[PDB]
């Protein structure tokens, strides 16, 4: 299957993440932007 | 002979495979910049005509190669002063020859580089040096 | 044709392809060939 998008910031998914001019230049440069995972929040299953 | 039978058969692979990154050679990088165009300046009092820019036109092979390229390095001899360096700035992709039809290639912005503000001559020496990710540099203009 | 009225229909714009930025002379040799989707190609148009 194809990976999910992310292309939101918001709570509700309702606001696009912008960039600046200067940003979008350094896009045009040939520069790429990397992606940290810093915490993952999950859940675990027991018997009630 | 027993048991025969049609049946239909469903499969869907498409690619199952990508290509490499197949970083180029200098002789492709050098190849990639063979042909160009240079961006002119003619406010008319005397035969003004001094560089503005330039571009790198866009084939059907050197598009690797090109967005390969960033961080050209630029010598070039001022009105006023000789010839001299004159930084190191990234590429700035502007549609070719200022077409909206054309694709976007690499284009050099010489007006943005380390000018005392001055105009840059025509038909005088002038050095383009392509700054690879590995920090190795290759001329790949020159105008004398 | 340019008709707001008119529907729209296929167009090959020319400015687009890998030219030099140069232009493409009339009543001269011109071909144009149609790409199926199975990677098939047809002569549909020829002007010489």
């Amino acid at each position: 299957l194809s990976p999910l998008a992310l292309n939101t910031m918001d709570q509700f998914s309702s606001r696009l993440i912008p960039i600046n001019y200067d940003q979008l230049k350094k896009l045009d440069a040939g520069k790429q932007i990397k992606l940290e995972t810093t915490q993952v929040s999950g859940n675990f299953g027991t018997k009630n | 002979l027993d048991n025969l039978s049609i049946t239909e058969l469903n499969s869907t692979p498409e690619i199952l495979d990508e290509p490499e990154v197949k970083i180029p050679t200098d002789q492709e990088i050098m190849d990639a910049h063979k042909i160009y165009f240079a961006d002119l300046n003619f406010n008319p009092s005397t035969g003004n005509t001094y560089i503005n820019g330039m571009y790198f036109a866009p084939t059907q092979t050197n598009k690797e190669a090109l967005d390969y390229i960033q961080k050209y390095r630029v010598e070039a001899t001022l009105q006023y002063s000789g010839f001299k360096d004159i930084g190191t700035k990234d590429k700035e992709m502007r549609n070719y020859l200022g077409d909206p039809n054309q694709p976007k290639t690499n284009y050099v912005n010489l007006r943005s580089y380390f000018t005392g503000g001055e105009n840059i001559m025509t038909y005088k020496k002038l050095r383009i040096y392509a700054i690879t990710p590995d920090d190795r540099e290759l001329l790949v203009l020159s105008v004398d």
